[PDB]
């Protein structure tokens, strides 16, 4: 079994949670609902050297939590520092987080992500980004709304963690599903209640 | 450079669980799972919906995967109980119930699939049903 501790940190609103909850459900949360001091979900990626599990500690952003987000950090093996790009403020703070991290757990692979690069009115210009260079941190433009590069972060890390610079994500074993027979009332009812659904307009 | 933490895992006879079946149909579309937890319909995935019939067993299933990352987001076997009803007249998408296994855990999700065009939906409809005609 292959598992790694991943702590996702960064100013609230940056999309940290939306990012993870998309790699988990393939859903896109349009609404903002602040994470109450870290939430953990696991993410699995099938690679050529087998599958790997990422234990993601989706932490909070509101400083009102500044305290506790140190225990969240203990024994973490890698982190994704994320900022909005559509809100320069976020980028400004970046250096702060990078510090909090290297405080409890020095070195350790870290990816810097400028999420939301899908929105036109971009504010944190490309040439603006520099911290990743001065701090030696892999950076990538992301877009939890367009999946844009949303795997590169984990992939990059995976490699670092394992040791195979060429390790690569590759489809996913489409294992055989379960067997469910009998129609009677069974499927006859499955019909009625299904009305409730299709009577709910479709997104987009 | 970061020294590796976990001992190097040997490569793998990279499966795919695909094969042993043949694409009775294969078009890209967008998938939706209902929530109930609320009432909103949720985006489940974007990629290719396939319709595979086992070469041997002959069991036709509906496997959908997501592009870029490639992860199943549909895995159930097509059944004669399943009825692809339209959806708000949307002649480009349908909804059906299925004890899907996309997460490798059986869950009875109500689904919705939407296609770029109607021709594509129509073909999906046909082929889907043609796979029930067996
Ligand atoms: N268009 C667009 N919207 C995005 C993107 N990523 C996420 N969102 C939006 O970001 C908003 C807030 O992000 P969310 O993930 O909820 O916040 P967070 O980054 O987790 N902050 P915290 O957990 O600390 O409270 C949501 O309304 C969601 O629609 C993106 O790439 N672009
Ligand atoms: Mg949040």
């Amino acid at each position: 079994q292959v598992q790694f501790k991943l702590v996702l940190v960064g100013d609230g609103g940056t999309g940290k949670t939306t990012f993870v909850k998309r790699h988990l459900t393939g859903e896109f949360e349009k609404k903002y609902v602040a994470t109450l001091g870290v939430e953990v979900h696991p993410l699995v990626f099938h690679t050529n050297r087998g599958p790997i599990k990422f234990n993601v500690w989706d932490t909070a952003g509101q400083e009102k939590f500044g305290g506790l987000r140190d225990g969240y950090y203990i024994q973490a093996q890698c982190a994704i520092i994320m900022f909005d790009v559509t809100s320069r403020v976020t980028y400004k703070n970046v250096p702060n987080w990078h510090r909090d991290l290297v405080r409890v757990c020095e070195n350790i692979p870290i990816v810097l992500c400028g999420n939301k690069v899908d929105i036109k009115d971009r504010k944190v210009k490309a040439k603006s980004i520099v911290f990743h260079r001065k701090k030696n941190l892999q950076y990538y433009d992301i877009s939890a709304k367009s999946n844009y590069n949303f795997e590169k972060p984990f992939l990059w890390l995976a490699r670092k963690l394992i040791g195979d610079p060429n390790l690569e994500f590759v489809a996913m074993p489409a294992l055989a599903p379960p067997e469910v027979v009998m129609d009677p009332a069974l499927a006859a009812q499955y019909e009625h209640d299904l009305e409730v659904a299709q009577t709910t307009a479709l997104p987009d | 450079h970061f020294e590796p933490v976990v001992p190097l895992p040997d490569k793998i006879e990279v499966k795919t669980g695909e094969e042993d079946e043949e694409e009775f149909f294969c078009n890209r579309a967008k998938l939706f799972r209902f929530d109930v937890e609320s009432k909103e319909w949720k985006e489940r995935g974007i990629g290719n919906v396939k319709i595979l019939r086992h070469k041997t067993s002959g069991k036709i299933r509906l496997l959908m995967r997501r592009e870029q990352v490639l992860k199943i987001c549909a895995n159930h076997y097509i059944s004669p109980d399943m009825k692809l009803t339209p959806n708000a007249g949307s002649d480009r998408s349908f909804v059906w119930h299925a004890l899907d296994y996309a997460d490798e855990l059986p869950k009875p999700e109500q689904l919705a699939i939407r296609f770029k065009t109607p021709e594509e939906a129509a073909l999906f409809k046909c082929k889907f049903e043609e796979a029930q005609s067996i």
